[PDB]
DNA sequence: GATTTTATGCCTGATTCT
DNA sequence: AATCACCCGCACAGATTT
DNA sequence: AGAATCAGGCATAA
DNA sequence: AAATCTGTGCGGGT
């Protein structure tokens, strides 16, 4: 039960695929070709055959359709890899965790039962998309998040956004998108850096001038830039926050750091901006994009929106009055799942041999796989605990932010 | 058709799925107590407006709005999770009110969604106390459409008091029941002194509270579990022996159970147990447990010892069980292993946080709405004038441009002002420009739009009154504000009051009791 | 325990059975051609704000409304009612808008309630029109608790180009579809002319118009069921045959089947039919539909022709299909069985019905508008006394008895107020007490009530001109009003130009083809 | 096969239940007395034996298992009534009419194919209640809709209900209810007549006096009431009617025309009123209700409602006024079917053998009902249509005015 | 309205091995 | 997650009996 | 006789 | 070799 067979009967030209759910495998027997295709719909999650026996592997139900349907033995002396019925196996799986923790499963199934189809390359993994965006006449498919920003910046750039500093220039385009293209990367890199420091610590020395340490020694300016630094912050402060200044000359180069008092009710003892900080490349490079992104606009500006108008005085205001004018005529679906999908978006996204997207499976080397799939899915809990905890935010810690 | 490598893929699928199990499904959090599902059931509950003393609610609609909205998962799981919190035999203090047919302790199970009936409890408002007052981060939802909080400011102790048990990928969770009046007597006790070891605070605490009342035997291991974070506890039912004299022939009258155990699986259990010859002794069994309580009554051989036969049952059957304290939950947004003291430290930093954030919206609110009563009380105090300009107005911006441009005379309502100097209401964002400078009041944009929008029904004298005793009432809440804000030891006072407050309304009594060995 | 015969009992549940189901589930309504799932069904949607420019709902969502609400039955029958409205290869014109997995031509499936999502069509919209001007009747719903519409005040005539099918006790109906633009144009030629002849109107209506686009070969059925109310068509698929050369291959091309018909039946009984020899002269069958059009392919053996091949076709397998008109329908609360020309009068008086009462409805809303501006256009004339009155009185009731209880004379602005049409703009349930008496005008409570509430910013001169500006409109709308109220030959003209609006906004062109034999 | 059997064993005590549904099932299951009581769920609607034919039902399940559960045979040559079991069958179907016709179909299968069963009395009807009414203390269920009618009526005259007309008179109970009785009747007669004359003209004529058809005139005397009737009913008009008249003569008496038009273009053209109309008894009954219902109420007038008064008049209104106040304190639920009661109600309202109330089925007359089921349950169309448009609501149309 | 087997970690009892 | 297995009326192939 | 191995149950997810 | 008999499906209900 549950198996939709193909009519081609020579085993060079067959495929078979793995639906999860029912109701998307029932919705893709509709739209599939018909002629050397097959479909084999999982309910759920499936039996781990690393931590199970061998009699409670050959009861079980899907497994055991599994194997008939793919038609080689199981087990030593029985198992020849010749009589392999649909020479090409596809996953498809969900597009969220449980769909990964699935193909894990399936995955060590296949190596851990049938070595030889995995290393010959019959396995092969399927790249089904996330969002579908539509604006009246284009209409295509987005995968995954970075392509879906990529797809923003490029149309919110479409065309017109000629951009007038005093009189009337044109930047017109590739200028634009260097600088948009620089501020978002410099964006991202603060974003990963909040535990350290505030944002608006890092916002804020954007726009205010080089510290410049080579020529600051001990002239006592670092008081003034300190000064000015904390009137800046307060004087926009909405958030209840008070901050304070320190300074002192503990070696040649005097040395300052702020003390901020939060909502929280705790202060915290400082925040120095040391010789590390002034000396990393990531203030070089914020104080590099800050030169172009000093005070360029004049008293009177405006963003030359194509058939609109808008003055403006600041870069954020005009990426968000830009974000939200290209934001008129568009239209996007986010799919929760396979089940979302009529046949022929099955069909024309991953189905078709013309114009679908797949990965395949091999093997670099014996022995790493080998111990990597007894350490993580084992029946031993202290070493696949140690395990996740070496990979944790401890470890993600990177410095290179680049 | 790329190629991969298979170990590559595998590390990478697993740790994701690994990752997101530990920090969004399984574990709770330390500072109120709730999985991710509890505190988007509780939110959604809370936004229709389903209070505790409104009319009831068919499940389906909470389940069909929490899927649809914030939690992208089955209804089955969402479904069973609100069953769970409705269940006088689960939970301690219930969070859900229902109406049907919730299952019962015989081991039965609920009726479908479309058929019972549910809204919040009395209690439950208590943990989503002040949402409203900016006190809390909100995140987004999986598509970036709405808000969620990010944890509920919560006025219980909801974890000690509710417990928890989960089972995660590489740890699980379990942590028994407490009794409120004395987690709250040790929270008090820990804000007197934050030097107090685990001996001081286990005077006021000594032990677990479970919601089916058996007996707890031993004390050593609930020193272990506190001290160190994991221990071993062992719950016995509570069992009696009665003779009628007569015939002489005794019998063991049961009354209460062990937590987490179904009755008919028992008692299947010691039927089975003395078919195969395995007890002597037992005679007849009888389940008489009905609307009035539970009795379970067992007539014994004629020959027999009631005391032999019943000590035997506590090693075979299962009316002594076994129950292991492990507790594991997320501080900062990683696992930790946490003792009694972490626990009521965590609580006590999130309540003072609370607190700061409601108190500065407040201050803020009250000179906003100050600022406005001044004007209209300025504006009133001259009306003439101001109707007499207004008429010759040829529209409403060139009205507006002359009442800015030009000083007026305060009048007999300066006094007033007197009272309210030293810069208390001024909000901090006004300049120095405006406001009164030499006994003349200027005006600014929002103040006279205001003025514009000034019915004619407030032209009589009660009306005039009302504005006068409301600015003068929002003198002293400014004042008292600043007050709570200007040291700390204010702070701690608010807190005191309000844990009394809670201790006062929701306090109860004990039911387990504890027995050494 | 009291005795019953069979013969009474058996009558009367049956007779009650019968009657329920007649009046109840099968037959639909002359006027707007519905039955009364269909009708709930859209009244749900269209309370939740469902419209046609909004983001899609889930159908369990209004599965589950209309279940709870309106319509107390199973659910599997409202989910395919309205799984059967979102296919465009059903009805001719959908009424609702469907994303998902809604079947295909082969009449495969459609996936379950929490895999789909709906919302109202843009023509949907137009049955609904002006249904919160008191146009229809309301009546209560199962449990006298709701209110739901009797008939829809529809704009379509939705009976004829959607058609209809059901099956009752004792009686059936079945009605195909039509085209627009052919039946507006058929209802503009009956409204000159009300003496029109069954020829007279099938100029403008040559026949039906079936989604699929099959051809109907014949013409002397339709003309009887046009005339008698009964008929039979014959409905015949398009192919065609084409020549290669080279070595005289033949292949036949199927383009478009006929209304109702699966491809994947036809295509396994072709084959069956071939496999037992019962055709000769096919080698090979096959499809080839994608994305685009229709086409299957057959391929003819060399001795043998495609013209034989292709009559035995028509002759034996489901490739032409005999339909049968009868057409049967409630107009007062019985069965009736009508022809075209019943049909377009009772749509004709539906609508003079409903653009009557809305005038109505209008009038009023005119009327009350006009009372009170009257009133504000009169307190604006008198500033300083009412200001000094005001001002004097201590309280709001107090003002408000002083306001009433003296007349206010008229002033400068009497010149428009005399113009008026004597009583024309006077609500009918004033009292003569009241309005504008012999140069004083007299105020009710609700004026005064008004006066109290007028802002500061009306004084200014451009409020000021557009309270006289709206009056003066106003004025003008009431008169028309009256207008179209009064003679009975307005009343054709709004038809009209309603009708010829629709049509121009929703026309499309003709599909199926009519030939002789 | 869903059968749950009793305990006794002795076929002259037991019972057996068909109901209808798997949630009544469920129900009836958890709440019977378990010693001599059995259940037969029925998932839904069963064959028609008498369209189907003998093969047939032998191959289907709901007959087949219930033939089983009863234990006697089927067919000529086989059926044996002796050897029965389960001396007395209820069929407890629900309260709409889908479950009048499943009981139908049940009655046409035992009529037809176990006679005896039927004839010797072993067919019982059961019969739940539809609303429940709560009123604090006092509870119960109401059956039908004519006994709620009536319960509604009783207690809107409960207690008080001291009618002061013009200084003090008092109806003092039974005169009261005996002249709300009659007007109800009366409404009920204006109302089964409400479809060939308009409620207002009906509702009018019976405030007007007798027609006095002795002093009738071709002038001068015709005139005088139609213009009466119209003017009264004019004067209270709430939706932009209008009503207008004309009189005729035919030699023998001076007939009216009236005619009355709202919400439409189109008119009636004839409402005639003739020597029909006063010679039947419907107007004579109207007369005599109208004697008494009189200007009776004097410029002062109240009914002494227990410490409540309403003066007013227009008595309609202080009918409407009574029923707001007896509706006060009710609280009424109306079961949708049998599975909203839970099993303690089911146990109490109709499986309680001192409490329950059901019917016995009994045949009369032998060729007539034979003649019956073959009209109605038949495969011919058109003797049954012919019946159902007999009985229409033609034959309901009685005019016997009483 | 009524349909069915898996992952994940920690405790117990019951049962099998040298 | 779509499917169980019957009621109602009309019209037409294919299969048996006179 | 005492280690090593096997099953079932507790709470959120396919 | 004409005349009966027998199944299949269309759309809202248990
Ligand atoms: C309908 C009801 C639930 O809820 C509503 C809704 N509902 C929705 O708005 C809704 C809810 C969920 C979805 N979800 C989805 O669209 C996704 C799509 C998708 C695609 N791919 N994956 N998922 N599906 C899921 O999330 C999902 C995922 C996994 C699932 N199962 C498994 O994994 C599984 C489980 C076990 C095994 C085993 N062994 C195997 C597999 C399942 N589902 C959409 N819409 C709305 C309104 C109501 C309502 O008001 N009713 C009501 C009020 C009052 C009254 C009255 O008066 O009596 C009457 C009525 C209601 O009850
Ligand atoms: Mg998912
Ligand atoms: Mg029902």
């Amino acid at each position: 039960g549950k198996l939709a067979d193909c009519q081609e009967r020579d085993p060079a030209l067959s495929e078979l695929y793995l639906v999860e759910g029912d109701s998307a495998g029932g919705s893709a027997k509709q739209g599939r070709n018909r002629k050397n295709q097959a479909i084999l719909p999982l309910k759920g999650k499936i039996l781990n055959v690393e931590k199970a026996r061998f009699d409670k592997m050959l009861s079980s139900q899907e497994v055991a359709t599994l194997i008939t349907a793919l038609g080689c033995g199981i087990g030593r002396d029985e198992y020849n890899p010749d009589k392999l019925r649909y020479h090409s196996i596809i996953i498809m799986t969900d597009a969220d965790v449980d769909g990964s923790h699935i193909r894990t499963l399936l995955l060590t199934f296949f190596y851990r039962q049938m070595p030889e189809i995995v290393e010959r390359g019959h396995v092969y993994i399927a790249q089904p998309p996330l969002y579908k965006v539509k604006k009246g006449k284009q209409e295509q498919y987005i995968k995954d998040d970075e392509a879906m920003d990529q797809y923003q910046i490029s149309i919110a750039l479409d065309g017109a956004t000629l951009h007038t500093n005093a009189s009337a220039p044109a930047l017109a385009g590739e200028a634009l998108e260097k600088l948009v293209s620089e501020y978002n990367a410099t964006q991202k890199m603060i974003n990963r850096m909040e535990r350290r420091y505030p944002k608006a610590m890092l916002k804020e020395l954007i726009y205010q001038p080089t510290l410049t340490e080579a020529d600051l020694s001990d002239e006592q300016t670092v008081t003034r830039w300190v000064n000015a630094l904390v009137s800046e912050l307060n004087d926009k402060e909405q958030h209840g926050s008070q901050w304070k200044f320190d300074v002192h000359t503990n070696a040649e180069q005097n040395l300052f750091e702020p003390i901020v008092r939060v909502r929280t009710h705790g202060v915290d003892t400082d925040y120095p901006l040391d010789h590390e900080f002034i000396t990393g490349g990531e203030y070089r490079r914020i104080c590099t994009l800050g030169e172009k992104l000093r005070g360029l606009l004049e008293e009177d500006a405006f963003i030359e929106r194509g058939e609109r108008r808008q003055p403006v005085a600041s870069f954020e205001q005009a990426l968000d009055w830009l974000v939200k004018e290209s934001r008129r005529g568009l239209s996007i679906q986010r799919y929760k799942g396979l089940g979302e999908m009529n046949p022929e978006q099955l069909w024309e996204t991953t189905m078709d041999p013309e114009s679908r997207r797949m990965l395949r499976v091999t093997v670099k080397d014996a022995i790493a796989a080998d111990q990597l799939f007894t350490t993580l899915m084992g029946d031993a809990v202290e070493p696949r605990r140690a395990f996740i905890e070496e990979n944790a935010l401890k470890a993600a810690n990177i410095d290179i932010e680049n | 058709i790329t190629p991969v490598n298979i170990e590559e893929e595998l590390k990478s699928s697993y740790l994701d799925y690994a990752m997101s199990v530990i920090v969004g499904r399984a574990l709770p959090d330390v500072r109120d107590g709730l999985k991710p599902v509890h505190r988007r059931v509780l939110y959604a509950m809370n936004v229709l407006g389903n209070d505790w003393n409104k009319a009831y609610k068919k499940s389906a609609r909470v389940v069909g709005d929490v899927i649809g909205k914030y939690h992208p998962h089955g209804d089955s799981a969402v479904y069973d999770t609100i069953v769970r919190m409705a269940q006088p035999f689960s939970l301690r203090y219930m969070l859900v009110d229902g109406q049907g047919n919730f299952g019962s302790i015989d081991g039965d199970s609920a009726a479908a969604m479309r058929y019972t009936e549910i809204r919040l409890a009395k209690i439950a408002h208590e943990l989503m106390a002040d949402l409203e007052k900016e006190t809390v981060d909100f995140v987004d939802n999986y598509d970036g459409t709405e808000k969620i909080p990010d944890v509920m400011p919560t006025k219980i102790p909801n974890l000690l008091v509710n417990g928890s048990s989960g089972i995660a990928v590489g740890m699980a969770t379990n942590i028994p029941p407490h009794n409120l009046t004395e987690v709250i007597n040790g929270c008090l006790a820990y804000i007197d002194d934050e030097d107090i070891s685990i001996e001081g605070l286990m005077e006021h605490i000594p032990g677990p509270d479970f919601p089916t009342a058996a007996i707890i035997n031993g004390r050593r291991g609930i020193e272990e579990a506190y001290r160190t974070g994991r221990g071993k506890v062992y719950i016995r039912a509570r069992a009696e022996v009665e003779v009628d004299a007569k015939t002489g022939r005794e019998t063991i009258i049961v009354h209460e159970i062990p937590y987490q155990v179904n009755k008919a699986r028992l008692i299947e259990k010691i039927a089975e147990l003395v078919k195969e010859k395995r007890v002597e002794g037992i005679s007849a069994l009888r389940d008489e447990s009905d609307k009035d309580g539970m009795r379970i009554v067992i007539e014994v051989k004629r020959d027999a010892v009631g005391e032999v036969v019943l000590n035997n049952l506590y090693s075979q059957t299962q009316l002594q069980v076994s129950f292991g304290i492990n507790m594991v939950a997320l501080h900062h947004g990683q696992p930790k292993i946490m003792n009694l003291k972490d626990i009521i430290a965590a609580f006590v930093r999130h309540r003072r946080e609370v607190v700061t954030r409601r108190t500065i919206f407040e201050l803020r609110k009250a000179r906003d709405r100050a600022h406005i009563l001044e004007a209209l009380a300025v504006a009133l105090a001259n009306i003439d004038p101001i109707i007499e300009l207004i008429r010759h107005a040829p529209t409403p911006a060139e009205a507006k441009t002359a009442l800015v441009a030009n000083p007026w005379q305060l009048g007999n309502v300066a006094a007033m002002l007197e009272r309210a100097g030293d810069d208390a209401a001024r909000p901090e964002w006004l300049e120095p420009e405006f406001g009164v400078r030499d006994g003349l009041y200027y005006l600014t944009e929002q103040q006279a739009q205001a003025i514009l929008d000034l019915r004619l029904q407030k032209l009589t004298g009660l009306e005039h009154e009302k504005l006068l005793d409301e600015y003068k009432e929002l003198l002293d809440q400014i004042a008292e504000l600043l007050r709570i804000l200007g040291s700390a030891d204010r702070l701690m006072e608010v807190i005191r009051e309000e844990l009394e407050l809670v201790r006062e309304q929701f306090g109860d009594k004990r039911r387990t009791e504890i027995t050494a060995n």
